[PDB]
């Protein structure tokens, strides 16, 4: 029951259609443990969880939640993302970047949910999966395009209530 | 950020009415001082950011622009000063509105991709027409809709003109030359484009496969964020000679300002180089105060590979803005049942603000070859400079300054004092006063849409209930920015324009 959010809640409103609203009512809401914090030029993702794995997966879901209303995405396909870094910060960087790439090329995949299956903290390696479908302007509302992940003010806290702070370029 | 605010001010000194000094010690290892140009109204915003960006003694927060200016002043090989321009505000490595120049004959000089930015060669193109406000007012909504229908905007949009991998490979090498060969640009466009719309050292082999896969579907798209295509009306002419060379005849003339960059191809090029440099900063023994400032010696293989891919991403951005120009011309031709040539829809200028350039400058009486980083700031070369298009040799180089969709925009020209104090660098816009997160909370989308309507400005945006994130109050007063540059002598005002229709992604 620890209150990790630093700001009062503020859901972004994507202008759902009746059909988009109906696709969301059809599925179990995804638990949200993230928020969009202040940064003069872009945005700071703040995500948390009970494990480092959950803090990571919520950060990815935060990133996708800035592009569209992920509640309107149907779990029609599953995609895998494995990556590595030299430390927790670069692992987090490459993890978010690999997921961003899944959305920006090839199959243009948008996850309704992301789950980190493992973080190997000795090699700084990660296994994750996401379920969703191909992003479509006829199906999904337009939020903001994410250009890139940055290291600006990146913070990874790996203690009892893990949380991360990431600035992304928008 | 563990110092008290008053302890931070111990490193800050006002130099003159419009300039502050950041003394060494503000952050570790500063090689030169930092400066930022602000008048009284912009000074308050800048110091509030210093106080509030990392207010708490706990976790979270971000780095204020002043700290970033100092971090950049610690980069090896920097000369003169790390310079914040009047629109400066916190970015992600360099500050937004931050210039730094490095001596290419210093073997320790570095190039920082993460400081040039992910939107490589993002820039502004201004077009003119022979239409007047009175010709557009009757069909303002129709024209706003025609722009929106022709120009793909927002996340997930794809280019309407078909492109294959080979076309992209040529566009990366040729820049606007490709658009000309294929019939999407006029010869006059290239003549009034910075660099003539092509950086010759571009090497498509230095652009990764991932960058090419991201870029292909997005070539010919506006993007999202603060990118825009705005129909404007000339409101004031400060320099009749400058206006004449630019084709601006009278107040009331209709122009179009387009702002976009190198899209996913450029974002990826920057990411790839950023990754390659973390892997390489051990060899050359490079220390930085901020991981996002990862860099390499200019002469290293990583540095050269980045510069060549950066140039290719620059060529992509010029191709993208030409596509926006072509589509804008199609929209005007349809609404006014006249060919684009019969509407005099020519390019006044195209200038970029996220790029590193090799330039000749004088440092302490000696002429030097510098690698000039401009993150969110513009080249503004002076009158009689040889590297300016012929039409602007006597006026000085045009600079295109977007304000907001609900205030105004300006055109400026470069000055000799600017060439001397800032290496020919001026502002690129108003800059932000409120984050998007703070705008989402403190402002209502309908209030913003009504205010625009009460001003007679037509609008078409991809996400209408997020438009408060682009509200005019979210940005600095652009007139304070331009007046500070003007009074400082680094830029000279030329034109003032007012928005009447805007499409945003
Ligand atoms: N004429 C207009 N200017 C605008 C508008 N919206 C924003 N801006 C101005 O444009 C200026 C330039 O903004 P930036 O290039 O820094 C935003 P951008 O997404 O392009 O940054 P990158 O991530 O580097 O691509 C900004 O400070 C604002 O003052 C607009 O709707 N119309
Ligand atoms: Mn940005
Ligand atoms: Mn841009
Ligand atoms: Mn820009």
């Amino acid at each position: 029951p620890a209150v990790m959010a630093q700001e009062e809640e503020d859901v972004r409103d994507y202008n759902l259609t009746e059909e988009q609203k109906a696709i969301k009512a059809k599925y179990p809401p995804v638990n949200r443990k993230y928020e969009y914090l202040d940064h003069t030029a872009d945005v700071q993702l703040h995500a948390w969880g009970d494990t480092l794995e959950e803090a990571f997966e919520q950060c990815a879901m935060a990133m996708f939640g800035y592009m569209t209303d992920t509640g309107t995405v149907e779990p029609l396909q599953t995609v895998e993302v494995e990556t590595q870094g030299d430390d927790l910060q670069s692992l987090l960087f490459h993890f978010l970047d690999e997921w961003l790439y899944k959305f920006s090329a090839d199959e243009f995949f948008i996850p309704r949910e992301v789950k980190v299956l493992s973080i190997d903290q000795r090699n700084f390696k990660l296994r994750s999966i996401g379920w969703g479908e191909e992003f479509s302007l006829s199906k999904h509302p337009q939020g903001t395009e994410v250009k890139a992940i940055t290291y600006s003010a990146m913070q990874v806290y790996n203690e009892e209530n893990p949380e991360v702070f990431v600035i992304i370029d928008i | 950020m563990s110092r008290s605010y008053n302890d931070e001010l111990q490193f800050l000194e006002k130099i003159n009415k419009n300039c502050w000094r950041i003394k060494k010690g503000f952050v570790p290892n500063m090689q030169v001082e930092g400066v930022f140009y602000v008048n009284d109204a912009l000074e308050k915003l800048m110091f509030e950011e210093l106080r509030n960006a990392c207010r708490g003694g706990g976790v979270g927060g971000f780095l204020p622009a002043m700290k970033q200016i100092g971090n950049v002043a610690a980069l090896p090989g920097i000369v003169h000063r790390s310079i914040g321009l009047p629109d400066v505000h916190s970015g992600y490595g360099f500050a937004i509105g931050n210039m730094a120049a490095f001596d290419m004959n210093d073997p320790e000089a570095v190039v920082s991709p993460g400081g040039v930015g992910f939107d490589i060669n993002c820039g502004v193109r201004l077009l003119r027409t022979n239409l007047d406000e009175s010709d557009v007012q009757p069909v303002k909504e129709q024209l706003a809709q025609a722009m929106f229908d022709h120009i793909p905007v927002g996340v997930g949009s794809k280019g309407v003109i078909p492109m294959n991998a080979k076309d992209l490979e040529e566009a990366l090498e040729m820049g606007v030359d490709w658009s000309l060969r294929e019939g999407y640009a006029w010869a006059e466009d290239k003549e009034h484009c910075e660099e003539y719309g092509r950086m010759l050292q571009a090497d498509p082999n230095k652009v990764s496969a991932r960058a090419k896969k991201r870029g292909l579907p997005q070539l010919g798209t506006l993007g999202a964020g603060n990118h825009y295509a705005e129909i404007q009306v000339v409101d004031e002419i400060f320099n009749e000679y400058a206006a004449k060379k630019m084709g601006i005849d009278h107040k009331g003339q209709v122009c179009v300002m387009i702002h976009s960059g190198s899209r996913g191809l450029g974002h990826q090029v920057a990411t790839d180089a950023l990754v390659a440099m973390e892997k390489a900063m051990k060899r050359d023994k490079i220390i930085v105060n901020d991981r996002q400032l990862a860099c390499a010696r200019i002469a290293s293989p990583e540095g050269q590979d980045y510069l060549k891919g950066m140039a290719a991403a620059g060529n992509y951005a010029w191709v993208n803005r030409s596509s926006m120009t072509f589509l804008t011309r199609q929209a005007f031709a349809k609404v006014f049942n006249t060919t684009p040539d019969d509407l005099d829809l020519h390019v006044i200028y195209d200038v970029s603000h996220n790029i590193a350039k090799v330039e000749q400058h004088v440092v302490d009486g000696k002429e030097r070859t510098l690698l000039v980083h401009r993150k969110g700031s513009t080249r503004a070369f002076p009158p009689h400079h040889p590297l300016i298009a012929v039409d602007y040799q006597l006026t000085g180089q045009p600079v295109l300054i977007g304000g907001t969709m609900g205030t105004c925009s300006y055109v400026l020209t470069g000055t000799e004092q600017g060439m001397t104090e800032t290496f020919g660098t001026t502002c690129h816009g108003a800059g932000r006063a409120l984050s998007r997160a703070k705008s989402r909370r403190n402002l209502d989308f309908q209030d913003v849409l009504d205010k625009l309507a009460d001003m007679g400005i037509a609008i078409r945006v991809a996400s209408p209930k997020l438009v408060m994130e682009e509200a005019p109050e979210s940005y600095k007063n652009v007139t304070d920015v331009v007046n500070t540059c003007h009074d400082a002598g680094i830029s000279k005002k030329a034109i003032k324009l007012r928005p009447i229709a805007v499409i945003k992604g």
